[PDB]
């Protein structure tokens, strides 16, 4: 008695993480992390043309700009052949790119008294309240219809800058560049959009037919009205074509088991609550619990919301001149991020159960209970002087270092120092004076004061815990 | 200038031991002389012998016998052998003859001479019978005494005076056995033997090579080998006119007011001049000198312990007998327990400085040429444009590359002398493989067929009379074994000799390379030279590997290694001297360590003590065996390469290989020995803490950090602190129950 408990549940978390870390081994490839990191490093290199250089963040002013826009925008997709358009022979000219452009319309607001006929084209920021749908230009074409987002198989945007939704305008371009060619040198020759436009999305479907893996290229453009764009870009993984071999089959099956698995859990759970201790969280332990079965319910619907995608996507692939629609599957990478994660925290729930067989080498190390949060008082306190020295950082620098740009990554920036990382080559020279006092003033209080007392507040847990164990 | 380090190793492993013999002889000096303020049986000791005997006299007992020495009794108590009173014999008597006779009294008159008759307190049989059970009755006088089996005849009296100076007049073995009573200290006993062995070095080191004029006797004949009239001779006259400023600071130690103060002083100063020549004339000693030095030494310390002080001995006693005609010559088990401990560890210390000596001579002797390769190897390599030979990833430059910078290194007017021509080699592998698909290359290596067993012609397999002009040239017994990426490769191949002349050299090349021999497949090419070097006599082994693990992209590398080429036929090396003598030590290791597992019987499993003994065991003997291969191979290679010095190559890498092997084995070990030596700190009372507490911290610490890393190789442990915790609790605990 009083060991079965301890034992059977032990094993059987043991077993249900190697299962999970069996199914996470032919998930996805060790250079997952490399490859997304070189995805996003490399989203901004487009040239000007053959006469300027102006990049992305060098075309800014009027000749730059224009620079930009005239040469090979829209040529990078497109390239020639030794029709089709293959860079390396890997994703041929199967499909077309599109873009998503979201506007605002102006004059929805009153100008003050005094500048009645100073402000006119006074416009607030863009709201759900501001959507509008007239179209400017000669209607010559199809170019300048309107539709909406659901009937078009689209969604939201979801920007950084500028959240806006699903009303504006789509453009698709071609399968060989003789046409793309003359239709964006017919597109340049007048104006192309307006200074209204709020969020700017561009989406791009490769089949990559080195190895069976459905791509998806998303790259956000977001104005808001009080001044500034912020811009981004960012690659997923998505899985559609995943049915390839036996591979997939053994991924099928390791998935109905952990589904039978939970489905198993969570029976046995009702059965002992309805007739055992109920409604009850004043345990701090069985949180454990409650967390391990809502990992294992996210993975659950996880599982679910990609078959139906995967059963949505089955009807695409019907003509040979279309492009793959893959914007409604885009959450796979994430998912097998949180499947890693939760096979982890499986691993460690089987490794905390299993630790009570080693006599002293782990009551040691089992000091929540003692702990229960009892550190967060830390965290906030240093989570706080962490903000302040990134404000004060990125107030007087950010116009003369080339690292302290934006705040995300003064975050960044002051974690390397931490780490180790120190630059010291700009600071001296943006200010003579309060560069370095910031630097020595926040080493010191990093390196002598709160890093130190952590370690303290563990300390003497760990004694009070050694106390409690040589008393009882 | 330049420096010998062996008299420098020597001298400082002497001093050092004679630092750690006086601080042990200390403190045991300190106890005896606590001391001096069972073998016997504690039979009953209702003696009433003293009858009408009136005075204080004392008694003297002498426990004689083999093995045997013991103190005089006294008389100590309210009556203490008063007017008309007796006594009981029960003393304390450390040493005791066994079953032999054990037999030796003295009664001195302190006072009237005592009228009785004292037989003897019979001891029978309690604790170990050291005598018989029996009576003298022999009538008490004026220093009276009796003693015999269980005057003057100088007869016995030699006998007796060299039986109790035997093991004290011997000064060698007489720091073990310092009889109480005695005005000698122990303490300048190790400063008279470490004056001696440091005369002996300083004799020895000055008549070698410093001083000879006469019929040059030491010059072209150094041969270090024992010939009975080269060797010997030298050690037998250093130990001979040592003696005349040796007995005299002797004397003086014994026997008078104060001189033997400063006598110390004296003694460490003619010590440190005796240690300072020795290390000035050091300088000029070519190493076959510095091996017979050490051997004339060793065999001069061998005489002052096997036959000098046996002389001196009898000499003394024969002094001492035939003139001047004398005729005298709870606590406490634990005590002995202590006294014990310290004979042990004192013995056990002279093993591990010897050993460490040993050691130092084997790994850091030829510790001078060790600058020089570093010297050489970063000369060989950027003369041929290291970085630049590894930056080219095609197979069509390294034609111009060998073209303009390999050839005019290897062919020249003098160009950095050679020994031996270059060779080409090449492995195909008869599987040959396709081009992968494009992008980043399967770096796990392919396509393993079988292996090359056949012969071919100019081009490729075109036979017509005879067999295949171009032949596999298959592999020896030594071989190379190079370890390479895609696979580990063998000496097997077909190889070019790449001409002898300059001219030459660049004709082969050019017709050799209008064939296309090995552009196709080509498993590897390989290009390897040698690189002797007289100035410092020392030899290079230079390789340049080059793989094609897929048909278009060639991986290459190249690595120089730099030994010093000396035969086991050479004579009586100092390598060969110390590889041999370690093989002892790791045999008296084994049955040492033998000697206690059948004595214990069995289960001297989990015992870190019963397996330390064993690594230790198996390190000793790698070295000592891997040393001895290396010089077999050097030998054999050199005369293979003597036997066809125009045509052969010889390939002398497995020297080289050997030679770093054999190096690593002896730092390793050195290693262990200063581990030991830290370990061996924890004697001092205040400072018994820091290990103990580490020992007992060590486990829980190891299973926490492998709970931690099987939790995850992210830096949390020492990122900020938790070891310091635990540390603390535990010494802090430690240190309180210390006091």
């Amino acid at each position: 008695k009083y060991l079965k408990s301890v034992l059977r549940e032990l094993v059987t978390y043991l077993l249900f993480l190697i299962v999970l870390c069996i199914l996470t081994y032919g998930m996805m490839s060790s250079n997952v992390y490399y490859y997304t990191r070189m995805m996003s490093q490399l989203f901004l290199d487009t040239p000007v043309s053959k006469t300027e250089k102006t990049n992305f963040k060098t075309l800014s002013s009027m000749e730059d700009f224009w620079k930009f826009t005239e040469g090979s925008l829209l040529d990078g997709l497109y390239w020639k052949m030794q029709n089709r358009s293959f860079i390396f022979y890997e994703n041929l000219l199967l499909g077309v790119p599109r873009i998503r452009q979201l506007r605002v319309r102006n004059g929805s607001c009153s100008i003050p008294q005094d500048l009645r006929d100073e402000i006119k084209e006074c416009y607030d920021v863009y709201s759900v309240s501001s959507e509008d749908r007239a179209p400017f230009g000669p209607r010559n074409g199809t170019a300048w219809i309107y539709t909406s987002e659901k009937d078009l198989n689209g969604s939201s945007h979801w920007g950084i800058i500028a959240t806006y939704s699903g009303a504006g305008y789509y453009l698709d371009l071609s399968r060989t560049r003789e046409e793309t060619a003359a239709q964006v040198a017919s597109l340049k020759k007048n104006v192309w959009l307006d200074r209204g436009t709020r969020a700017t999305f561009i989406d791009f479907s490769v089949y990559n037919a080195n190895i069976n893996l459905f791509c998806v290229v998303r790259l956000l453009v977001e104005f808001p009205a009080t001044g500034g764009v912020i811009p981004s870009w960012q690659f997923q993984p998505l899985k559609l074509i995943r049915y390839v071999t036996t591979f997939d089959f053994f991924l099928a099956a390791c998935e109905i088991i952990f589904c039978f698995f939970i489905f198993y859990y969570v029976v046995e759970e009702i059965l002992e609550i309805r007739i055992h201790k109920l409604h009850y969280f004043r345990s701090f332990w069985n949180c454990l619990d409650v967390v391990i079965v809502v990992l294992s319910v996210v993975a659950i619907g996880i599982n679910i919301y990609r078959t139906s995608n995967v059963e949505v996507l089955l009807q695409f692939l019907e003509d040979q001149n279309t492009f793959p629609n893959f914007e409604h599957l885009a959450y796979w990478q994430i998912q097998f991020n949180n499947i890693a994660a939760v096979t982890v925290f499986f691993v460690w729930i089987k490794l905390f159960k299993f630790i009570n067989f080693n006599r002293t080498m782990s009551q040691l190390s089992t000091t929540m209970s003692r702990c229960a949060k009892d550190l967060f008082g830390f965290a906030i306190m240093f989570f706080i002087i962490f903000l302040a020295y990134a404000q004060l950082a990125y107030l007087v620098f950010g116009t003369q270092v080339d690292d302290f740009s934006t705040f995300q990554e003064c975050i960044f920036t002051q974690f390397r120092i931490i780490l180790g990382d120190i630059n010291f080559a700009e600071i001296e020279e943006a200010n003579r004076v309060l560069g370095p006092i910031y630097f020595t003033t926040f080493v010191f209080f990093m390196f002598f004061i709160l890093l130190n007392m952590f370690a303290a507040i563990i300390a003497d847990t760990y004694s009070e815990v050694k106390s409690d164990l040589a008393q009882q | 200038a330049d420096v010998n380090y062996i008299v420098m190793l020597t001298c400082a492993v002497c001093l050092v031991t004679y630092m750690v013999m006086a601080a042990i002889l200390h403190k045991l000096d300190q106890l005896d002389a606590s001391r001096g303020r069972r073998f016997k049986y504690e039979i009953l000791v209702k003696t009433g012998w003293g009858r009408g005997s009136g005075t204080t006299a004392h008694v003297g007992i002498m426990l004689y016998g083999v093995d045997s020495r013991s103190g005089h009794r006294h008389l100590d108590g309210d009556r203490a052998f008063h007017r008309n009173s007796l006594d009981i014999f029960r003393i304390a008597t450390p040493h005791s003859l066994g079953s032999v006779w054990k037999i030796r009294v003295w009664h001195d008159n302190k006072g009237l001479s005592p009228a009785w008759f004292l037989q003897h307190v019979i001891v029978r049989d309690l604790q170990t019978a050291r005598s018989a059970f029996f009576l003298v009755n022999d009538w008490l006088s004026v220093e009276t005494e009796a003693n015999g089996g269980l005057l003057l005849r100088f007869r016995r009296l030699l006998v007796a005076e060299l039986q109790r100076g035997f093991f004290d007049k011997h000064i060698w073995l007489s720091i073990w056995d310092r009889p109480p009573r005695s005005r000698f200290t122990r303490i300048q006993r190790a400063t008279c033997c470490v004056l001696l062995i440091c005369l002996f070095l300083g004799a020895n080191a000055v008549w070698y090579g410093a001083v000879g004029d006469s019929a040059y006797s030491t010059g072209h004949v150094s041969r270090l080998s024992p010939l009975s009239v080269d060797t010997v001779a030298v050690g037998l006259v250093s130990s001979v006119v040592v003696y005349p400023v040796y007995l005299a600071i002797l004397f003086l130690f014994r026997m008078p007011a104060w001189c033997a103060s400063l006598a110390h002083g004296l003694s460490l100063l003619l010590v440190a001049v005796a240690v300072a020549v020795s290390g000035w004339v050091g300088a000029s000693f070519p190493p076959g000198v510095s091996v017979a030095w050490l051997l004339s030494s060793s065999a001069s310390f061998l005489a002052s312990f096997l036959g000098w002080e046996p002389l001196k001995v009898l000499l003394e006693a024969l002094y001492f007998s035939l003139v001047a005609k004398r005729l005298h010559p709870f606590l406490a088990k634990e005590e002995a327990r202590k006294v014990k401990r310290l004979h042990g560890m004192l013995r056990s210390l002279l093993v591990y400085m010897l050993f460490l000596l040993v050691t130092l001579l084997a790994s850091y002797g030829d510790a001078s040429c060790h600058g020089h390769a570093y010297r050489l190897q970063s000369a060989i390599k950027q003369e041929l444009h290291s970085r630049a030979f590894l930056a080219i990833t095609r197979s069509e430059e390294l034609w111009p590359w060998m073209a303009h910078v390999l050839l005019p290194y290897v062919h020249g007017n003098q160009s950095s002398p050679e020994l031996g021509p270059p060779r080409l080699r090449q492995v195909r592998l008869q599987e040959a493989l396709y081009p992968d698909p494009p992008g980043p290359r399967v770096h796990t290596c392919s396509a393993a067929g079988g292996f090359s067993t056949s012969d071919y012609d100019v081009g490729w397999e075109s036979p017509h009379n005879g067999s295949g002009t171009w032949a596999y040239s298959a592999p020896d017994l030594l071989g190379a074994w190079s370890w390479g990426s895609c696979a580990v490769y063998d000496s097997g191949g077909y190889v070019q000799e790449l001409g002898l002349s300059l001219e030459e050299s660049r004709d082969r090349l050019r017709f050799l390379q209008l064939h296309n021999w090995l552009d196709n497949r080509s498993r590897a090419v390989f290009l390897e030279l040698t690189r002797y070097s007289p100035a410092v006599g020392l030899h290079a082994a230079v390789t340049l590997r080059l793989e094609f693990p897929a048909a278009g992209r060639a991986l290459a590398a190249l690595s120089v290694r730099p030994f010093a080429l000396r035969r086991l036929s050479a004579g009586l090396s100092l390598p060969l001297l110390t590889s041999v003598c370690l093989l002892l030590f790791a045999v008296h290791f084994a049955v040492a360590e033998a000697r206690t597992w059948h004595r214990e019987g069995r289960w001297r499993v989990l015992r870190l003590g019963a397996w330390a003994r064993w690594l230790l065991v198996a390190l000793t003997a790698a070295t000592a065996l891997v040393r001895l291969a290396q010089l077999g191979a050097a030998d054999r290679q050199w005369t293979r390469f003597v036997r066809g010095r125009p045509r052969r190559f010889t390939s002398f890498d497995q020297v080289a290989q050997l030679s770093s092997a054999a190096r690593g084995l002896a730092a390793s070990l050195l290693f262990l020995l200063l581990v030991k030596a830290a370990q061996q700190l924890r004697f001092v009372r205040q400072w018994s803490v820091f290990g103990k507490t580490l020992c007992r911290a060590l486990p829980e610490l190891l299973g926490v950090t492998l709970g931690l890393v099987v939790l995850g190789a992210l830096r949390l442990w020492g990122a900020l602190r938790l070891g310091a915790v635990i540390l603390r609790w535990r010494y802090h605990a430690l240190r309180g129950e210390l006091y």
